[PDB]
């Protein structure tokens, strides 16, 4: 019955794949030469948080950036100088994510409140609060000054409009809790990975899902755009990352290693796009190559489990933070 | 719920799908373009380092 | 130029002495997650997104934790409570024969996910054996045997070290028969590293806040004692 | 005399390579600096003094038989002894205190015990540990009156040890007769907490289911075998005249002096030292 013909589609999905393999990005990249070895070391240290950090977001000048930890503050740095700039105390002592604002005047919160506020840097006080997530939230990224989307542990993610508070549009198809998203550059579609080990292409302004990618064994907690924008990385708890290319509809190629059997927390590319760097749960940083899956670096500077990571805009810099309540810049 | 996945697989399967070896040649001359403002890949003198 | 960079250390040092304030009270107060099986009367205990509520005993502070606004069967926001002081877990000790496996293979198989956890392994539960005079009923009533339920309940003997307060026979066998029955999981996985807290706990009675009390200082100092290599 | 030159080499070298290793490590790794591990750092910085500034001087004139630096360095010679031996034994009280206020009242610990509060704590001990050494025998306050006090005084070849009967008498109470009963009535207390926990932990779950005993002879047994002789000894043979020798002092005063290169064995056995060790 209805059962058996969504079977049938599902073979009509993977056939129309398989025809299209050609060949494979690992036979193709053969020839160029490798980027080689790669050191990075750490230019600056902030130190200031209470407890464990969860959230970081760089600013659009790459400079500023904010961070959140569960002592219930939300710091804004200066990574030049290194001087504390704000310190906003929340309401709630468990916050899960942060945003900042393309233009500068606005940060976003959240957590097991079940709820999203908004904060007037430029005026420090709460400015608007969100509600009708039925789950903790896990992200959100400002598409300008007025929208923002959110993702929540109900399965669900919707897009918000700060003036009235009130979801403009709702996306659902998932399964299990969503983890993670990452706009496109354009500002028109975004991804999100989920507890389901499936990943998702969604239309913000029609809000329908196109395409969807279920390579991974387990839950997914990373994802990221590459700078072109017709690609993605993944990053799931079971010690690997895998490339889908958006056009092709199909994954590309994986990253692992048999010395490593943490799970990753957080991935992000380089400014080039050649370059992919992921968090895992030993300690440390791992540097891979993305046109050869081959590892070219480590940044083993922290003591406890590494939370979030970032890339500024220019590419200058790479900051991470961890849960022994310490940041660092590497350059 | 069972009618409406079958809408959904149906508009995913009618998808113009291009070959690999397009979007890996694509993918590798993106990255051989902009190699050169990458100041991560090659490190930058210190005159020009903010951080140093 | 120069004037602006003199302006921006004066805020530092504003924002740096607040954080040492705060860090005072950080320090000093104690945090509980509070858990419940799903229809254990975790709220009355209390009575008697997420809830929270401030209360001190003997000039020290507390703070407690309820996640109710959360159904989900999987706990994926159970590794942020990994520096709490310790767990209350309610559990409704007379509901053996609801089938609503009955409840108590439920809450039996929730506290073994809970103890078995990679980034929970060196936190202490206290535990509240919830109704205690329904059960006392149910035991001393008939048309109910718990070895229909639970097989092993035949041939249980009440062990010698027994505090039963003026009781009967029967209803003190039940009740260290349950006991046992979670002491046996909380014993075997852990070594050292944390301990469990049985307590027997109705709705009347209001000594809790005590029992809390004291099994917070018997936590704090088994810690300092294992890490000063003294135990 | 040649044997002697190389034992006596191998102390100079242990006491110095261990109380280096363990300042290096807490100055260089963030997650090793605690309050307990300033009073740590203390205790090293003092072991570490007394290795390179005691040992070779006095190994040098035991085995030449003969002071060649004058008076003035043979003043400052002693003057350092008292001041390096009086200040690492009351660091030791400290750290007992300090496990004492830990287990005993484990609410209040916080409360009680933070960074300005222990720095004020080592400087307060260094200073009278400072006016027990250098302020009496800088101002010739310690010095003896028999006609061979007087000799071995005016000669400039010979650096000998004389002192009267009070200076003996109060230098050794302060030095090591408090300390050693507080640390005694601490370890007490803290043994019977342990007892009452392994007490009720049995009680609790003894059907399903020595190291106190052990950690606290290990600490009490090394410093008492260490230093009891010798502060016997230095009230004997004041109040009984000749009836100690001098190379018995001298001997009882190096087992004493081994209690520095001892020490960090004793008071680093840690995971976490161990790993930045390794690091290392
Ligand atoms: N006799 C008795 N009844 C209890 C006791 N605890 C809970 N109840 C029952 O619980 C009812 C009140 O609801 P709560 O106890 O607050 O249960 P709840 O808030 O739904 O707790 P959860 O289901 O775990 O969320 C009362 O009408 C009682 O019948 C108890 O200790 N003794
Ligand atoms: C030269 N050796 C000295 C002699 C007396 C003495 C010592 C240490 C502490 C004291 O309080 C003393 O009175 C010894 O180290």
């Amino acid at each position: 019955q209805l059962r058996q013909e969504a079977e049938q589609l599902k073979n009509q999905i993977r056939d129309a794949r398989k025809a299209c393999a050609d060949a494979t990005l690992s036979q193709i990249t053969n020839n160029i030469d490798p980027v080689g070895r790669i050191q990075m070391r750490t230019r600056r240290t902030l130190r200031g948080h209470l407890a464990k950090i969860y959230a970081m977001h760089w600013g659009t000048d790459s400079r500023l950036l904010v961070s959140a930890s569960q002592d219930g503050k939300l710091i804004i740095w200066d990574s030049y100088t290194t001087n504390k700039v704000h310190a906003i105390p929340l309401r709630s002592s468990w916050v899960m994510t942060c945003a900042y604002a393309p233009s500068g005047n606005y940060v976003a919160c959240g957590g097991l409140d079940n709820i999203c506020s908004i904060y007037n840097l430029k005026t420090v006080r709460v400015s608007r609060e969100l509600a009708g997530h039925t789950g903790y939230l896990s992200c959100c990224r400002f598409l300008d000054d007025n929208q923002i989307v959110t993702s929540s542990g109900d399965t669900t993610c919707a897009l918000w409009d700060i003036e009235t508070g009130q979801q403009t549009t709702t996306f659902t198809g998932h399964t299990g809790d969503v983890m993670s998203l990452s706009l496109a550059p354009d500002t028109r579609l975004f991804v999100s990975g989920a507890c389901d080990a499936s990943a998702k292409l969604w239309d913000v302004r029609e809000g329908m899902c196109r395409q969807t990618f279920t390579g991974h064994e387990s839950d997914i907690n990373a994802i990221c755009f590459f700078p072109n924008g017709n690609a993605f990385a993944t990053g799931s708890d079971d010690a690997t990352c895998r490339l889908f290319d958006l056009r092709a509809d199909q994954e590309l190629m994986t990253y692992s290693h048999d010395n490593i059997i943490c799970g990753i927390t957080s991935v992000s590319f380089s400014k080039s796009g050649r370059l992919l760097l992921a968090g895992y749960d030993d300690f440390n940083c791992n540097v891979w190559d993305a046109l050869k899956a081959d590892r070219a670096g480590v940044l083993a500077g922290h003591d406890n489990r590494v939370s979030c990571l970032g890339v500024t805009d220019d590419g200058m810099a790479v900051a991470t933070g961890s849960w022994d309540s310490f940041l660092k810049i590497w350059n | 719920q069972a009618r409406k996945l079958v809408e959904q697989l149906k508009m995913e399967a009618n998808i113009d799908r291009i070959k690999v070896s397009k979007a890996a040649a694509d993918l590798m001359a993106y990255c051989e373009a902009h190699a050169k403002e990458d100041p991560l890949l090659t490190p930058v003198p210190a005159s020009e380092n903010p951080f140093r | 130029q120069r004037n602006e960079e003199k302006a921006q250390r004066e805020a530092n040092k504003k924002i740096e002495k607040q954080l040492q304030k705060d860090k005072q009270v950080y320090r000093a107060t104690h945090r509980l997650l509070l858990l419940g099986a799903g229809e254990s009367g975790k709220s009355t205990i209390v009575k008697q997104g997420i809830f929270e509520t401030k209360f001190q005993v003997d000039k020290v502070n507390f703070h407690m934790f309820d996640v109710g606004g959360q159904r989900d069967e999987r706990r994926k926001w159970i590794q942020c409570f990994n520096d709490v002081t310790a767990i209350i877990f309610v559990v409704a000790s007379s509901s053996y024969n609801m089938v609503i496996t009955n409840r108590l293979q439920e809450a039996l198989n929730l506290f073994k996910s809970i103890w078995n956890n990679r980034w929970l392994r060196t936190i202490s539960v206290i535990l509240f054996l919830n109704k205690q005079d329904l059960l006392a009923e149910k035991v001393l009533a008939g048309k109910s045997k718990i070895e229909d339920y639970f097989p092993e309940f035949a041939r249980y003997t009440t062990p010698e070290d027994a505090t039963p307060e003026p009781e009967d026979p029967r209803v003190t066998r039940a009740k260290y028969f349950i006991r046992d029955e979670f002491l046996r999981i909380s014993t075997a996985s852990g070594d050292g590293r944390h301990y469990c807290y049985p307590h027997f706990t109705c709705a009347v009675d209001t000594e809790n806040i005590r029992r809390v009390f004291n099994d917070c200082r018997d936590i704090i100092q088994r810690m300092h004692l294992r890490q000063y290599e003294l135990l | 005399v040649v044997g002697m030159g190389i034992v006596m080499s191998l102390i100079v070298l242990a006491i110095v390579f261990g109380n280096v290793l363990v300042i290096t490590a807490i100055a260089k790794f963030e997650r090793l600096q605690t309050v307990t591990n300033y009073f740590i750092t203390s205790l090293a910085c003092a072991d570490l003094v007394m290795g390179l500034a005691v040992v070779p001087f006095g190994a040098a004139h035991i085995l030449t038989k003969t002071w060649t630096f004058g008076n003035f360095w043979c003043e400052f010679w002693t003057s350092i002894d008292v001041l390096c031996v009086t200040a690492s034994i009351e660091t030791l009280c400290v750290i007992a205190v300090d496990r004492y206020f830990a287990i005993t009242s484990p609410f209040k610990y916080q409360s009680l015990l933070t960074k300005n509060k222990a720095r004020v704590i080592i400087l307060m001990v260094w200073i009278v540990s400072g006016l027990t050494s250098f302020l009496p025998i800088q101002m010739h306050w310690y010095r003896a009156t028999h006609q061979e006090a007087i000799n071995c005084y005016a000669e400039e070849t010979c650096c000998d040890f004389f002192t009267n009967q009070a200076y003996a008498i109060a230098s050794s109470i302060v030095s090591f007769y408090v300390p050693l009963v507080i640390m005694v009535f601490v370890y007490s207390r803290v043994f019977q907490e342990a007892k009452r926990q392994l007490q009720k932990i049995d009680k609790s779950e003894g059907r399903f289911h020595h190291k106190a005993l052990k950690t606290l002879g290990i600490i009490m047994g090394t410093f008492t075998l260490c230093w009891l002789p010798f502060f016997i000894v230095n009230i004997v043979h004041v109040i009984q005249d000749n009836l100690i020798r001098k190379e018995v002092y001298i001997l009882l005063n190096w087992i004493g002096y081994v209690n520095s290169g001892f020490n960090p064995l004793i008071y680093c056995r840690s995971p976490d030292f161990r790993i930045a060790f390794q690091e290392l």
